[PDB]
């Protein structure tokens, strides 16, 4: 029917400082149907330990999710969130720019 | 808290 | 001062995977306070904001017991629906619904909500009188008529008079420290280098509740909305939101675009620059 494909923002909950704890967030929006699939990865590497919120929708019926997890930044470890949905033919990987 | 009629559509 | 009361449901089926997962979220305002799932291993309306769990065992017992009947309802109404559009049994379809009350500063109602969608795509909505229905398509009529014929407008009218208000209120005196507590954005700017010619300004808004805000950027004090890339609000997961805006501008002239905050968390609306 309608699909919608969603929109992907990966960022940390405080500014980032290298060796100091903080969360790594991937919030997933904008997307319909609901059935989504979200991985928080590490050099490439899925991390085991990740927390979502309850399922929610906007005004415009579209779906939104936060994905968590606890992680401490550093200048060299990479971190991304790996999406994969019904309208996309092959994961989405968004890379974390401590920037944005 | 939730109303308690929710009818079928 | 304005505050809102909103219940979401969502019902979506998967044939050959079991019966159609019933999900429930309530919020006040930016705030989940409730919550239910018939995929839970034992379904039941859970807290989720500490301003709740004050709420006696009678109250989760009602609230779980509405939960568990919806869950069945909603499974009622997709067989209806993919009957209404003469739609296979193979396929997969969702039934999401809203509603709830928004109140004004005195406490009293604004306007009520309810409102339904099939498969994203609006399907009938309670009028703002409490009292008639828009309906979206032929199927959606029939829906209609059967609750017109049922009455079922004035049950809501009701409700979101009366019950929807008077729980609002009482939520919001629970959870005063929080639910009216406005958290003002921290705002600053950054300063990124795109090349010898030009960089981005990126204008910050972290740590504010509730999630209403207004960043805009201008230059000699004209506002750059075809030019601003502004990102979606999001969660920071602390119960506050994040928000940028950015623009790009030519190396040298940083100083004429300025910054621009509202919330109402801010005593006065700022004004931001970029300080090298």
């Amino acid at each position: 029917m309608i699909q919608r494909t969603p929109k992907i923002q990966v960022y940390s909950r405080h500014p980032a400082e290298n060796g100091k704890s903080n969360f790594l967030n991937c919030y997933v929006s904008g997307f319909h149907p609901s059935d989504i699939e979200v991985d928080l990865l590490k050099n490439g590497e899925r991390i085991e330990k990740v927390e979502h919120s309850d399922l929610s929708f906007s005004k415009d019926w579209s779906f939104y999710l936060l994905y968590y997890t606890e992680f401490t930044p550093t200048e060299k470890d990479e971190y991304a969130c790996r999406v994969n949905h019904v309208t996309l033919s092959q994961p989405k990987i968004v890379k974390w720019d401590r920037d944005m | 808290r939730e109303f308690s009629k929710e009818p079928e559509l | 001062g304005s505050h809102s009361m909103r219940y979401f449901h969502t019902s979506v089926s998967r044939p050959g995977r079991g019966e159609p997962r019933f999900i429930t979220v309530g919020y006040v305002d930016d705030t989940l306070f409730v919550r239910f799932d018939s995929d839970a291993t034992s379904p039941r309306k859970e807290p989720r904001a500490p301003w709740i769990e004050q709420e006696g065992p009678e109250y989760w017992d009602r609230e779980t017991q509405i939960s568990k009947t919806n869950t069945q309802t909603y499974r009622e109404s997709l067989r209806n629906l993919r009957g209404y559009y003469n739609q296979s049994e193979a396929g997969s379809h969702t039934l999401q619904s809203m509603y709830g009350c928004d109140v004004g500063p005195d406490g009293r109602l604004l306007r009520g909500h309810n409102q339904y969608a099939y498969d994203g795509k609006d399907y009938i909505a309670l009028n703002e009188d409490l009292r008639s229905w828009t309906a979206a398509d032929t199927a959606a009529q029939i829906t209609q008529r059967k609750w017109e014929a049922a009455r079922v407008a004035e049950q809501l009218r009701a409700y979101l008079e009366g019950e929807c208000v008077e729980w609002l209120r009482r939520y919001l005196e629970n959870g005063k420290e929080t639910l009216q507590r406005a958290d003002p954005p921290k705002t600053h700017v950054t300063h990124h280098p795109i090349s010898d010619h030009e960089a981005t300004l990126r204008c910050w808004a972290l740590g504010f509740y509730p999630a209403e805000i207004t960043l805009t950027w201008q230059r000699d004090g004209e506002d750059q909305t075809q030019d601003t890339e502004l990102v979606e609000t999001r969660p920071a997961g602390d119960r506050t939101f994040q928000k940028w805006a950015a623009v790009v501008v030519p190396s040298g002239e940083e100083q004429r675009y300025t910054c621009h905050v509202q919330h109402e968390g801010l005593p006065k609306p700022l004004t931001l620059r970029w300080e090298p």
